[PDB]
């Protein structure tokens, strides 16, 4: 639930 | 500009060196300090009033302060409806444009500011709050997808300004992340809807620049 | 916490203060101070303290500028050969003399009570010399002459209030700055005396 | 030449502030150049400033006096700030030591006043320091297979700092000013910390 | 602009600094001296600034020659003994010249006794004896005559006492920072009170 979060801004 | 000081001012203020006295500078001045370079006659006439009074009767800053602090429920409340009346697109967002890809954009950008606006209202439920978390990454992560694809494929104006509310919104949004963080940590929710207000605005500045 | 308070309680009251005199110095010196203490947190306590540690070397410098404040400079100088005029400029000369003699009295308690009964003394027989003269212009063109009567007695009391609480304190660089006020005061009676004569 | 040119009233620039910005330069090279030039702007400008400025920041010297004083009270509050998580009975014993000489450091503004009462507590002070003293030793001789530049330094900083403030407590009673105590007092204070996170690694 | 002539210069601080001290404690026992030689500073140094500054350092340059010197004339202070003598046959007035000469005798050994600290603390102690000894011959020649000089002299006698209490001061301090050339400063200023109780007795 966090994960999809810290994934996007890893993204970026 | 910056805030002048009357002689009675300077006088008041050079008798008020008491302990008592010491929030008026560490709390308020710094207030004042920031004020000036938006509002510089507020600024004055508040630092004014507050010489006097201080200077008058020792320790009223310090009771006023901790009066606002007791009362940080009513903030807290105040700062929910802020977040939950942010998503009321005034309709002057809506891309006149007809285009499918500036209806795919304004949709996107209803629903990421949708969801954002909800979470004073999941956020007491850790089990939702996750789903709301997750929602919220689904948005930002569909939102820059169709800036990308409207950015390179249609407009490029006048303006390539649109390039840095870009990079604006993703600062926001990184900022955002943290502030969810630091609550897990805390328990202050205020952070977190003062900083979902803030992500909000920014949404709406990329859906201006398109316009003006 | 607040390493910065300090700051905010003694740097801004002390550059606020100092706007009257300098107000563009005082802005750029507040602003100096501020980009300082945001890059640097406890800077401008650290700063304070260490002028503070100083106190010595601040104290000997404000008694020799008191004893420098006392030798007749040229633009004070009543040019009326007139006896009421002169006896002004004597007696001006006499309370600054006594005024600037202070830092080698105070530390002996017997001979600095002498000096106050001496400091009155002249501050007194000034005041003579003072109202003695106001016959001597239009008593309808005393504006000036009033107003600054009044503003060197205002200083006269505030050296009182100094001494008076010298002796609860035992700070004796406010009995220097304070006769040193008194000193600048003494001439610009002298300024507003020769200007509307 | 320089020196004629210069009016007598800027002598604070030099005497006062140049020390204090050459003390800086060596901390904090930006921050001295910056707030140097600004003085010798405003100086320059304005001759008699800087003693203005001075002789307004000793008037305020009870708003010192307080904030030193209330750092000092307010510490107690962090007697057991860096406590090693290390198993060992000397690292049971360093804090202890540690925690304890905080603690009776905090109390100085209470026991001060009256000078009696305080010749009592400058026994403990310094019994405190001496127990704190020996633990480090204690702890030293088996904990050195690793890191001494950074190690023994600080175990160095300590001693002048204790012995500083013990020259500070002489100096106090022939000058009556609790706050220079108070000063040396709060560094000690850090200074124990210091070596409480440092022997840590 | 004249502006730059009448402000103050830095390098003329020393003038504040230094010698207006030296000429206000001057002023109290020597005023005539201490207004021609502080109007002679002013005068030079407003004509040409740092003046006073340059005096200053050849005078401390010489440190060690005034050091050696204020030690020489307290040797020296041994010699003015049928100097400022009172030529009274009276056996009182002999007391008097008898109990300050040795007063001066035995300041005058001080050089030789301050390095050995034994010896010194006796030296002290007959000082103390040589001082209440005096002390008490100058307040019995007051007291069995009822001289013709008014607080002339007891202000004279207040000085002495003024004066010797600021050795036994000076000597307190010595213990402190080690520095003898105080201790022999303040014997010469004993020596010299000594000899103004003498001469006021004459006339």
């Amino acid at each position: 639930a966090t994960r999809e979060l810290d994934e996007l801004m890893a993204s970026l | 500009g910056h805030m002048r000081m009357t002689m009675e001012e300077m006088k008041n203020e050079a008798e008020t060196t008491s302990m008592v006295s010491m929030p008026l500078y560490a709390v308020m001045y710094p207030v004042f300090n920031e004020l000036e370079r938006v509002n510089l006659s507020a600024a004055q006439t508040l630092r004014a009033a507050f010489i006097k009074a201080e200077k008058e009767n020792p320790g009223l800053t310090q009771d006023i302060i901790m009066k606002i602090l007791e009362k940080k429920s009513v903030e807290v409340n105040f700062t929910e409806s802020l977040l939950r009346m942010a998503a009321d697109d005034v309709e002057e967002y809506m891309i006149e444009r007809p285009e499918p890809e500036f209806q795919d954009l304004n949709e996107k950008a209803r629903a990421l500011k949708q969801i954002l606006s909800k979470i004073p209202d999941e956020i007491n439920d850790r089990v939702r709050f996750l789903q709301t978390i997750k929602d919220i990454a689904s948005a930002i992560k569909e939102l820059l997808d169709t800036v990308n694809n409207v950015f390179k494929k249609y407009q490029y104006q006048n303006r390539r300004a649109l390039e840095h509310q870009k990079k604006e919104f993703v600062k926001y949004s990184k900022s955002f992340s943290d502030t969810l963080k630091t609550y897990f940590k805390d328990g202050k929710a205020i952070n977190v809807f003062v900083s979902a207000n803030r992500l909000i605005h920014q949404t709406n500045l990329i859906l201006q620049t398109f316009k003006t």
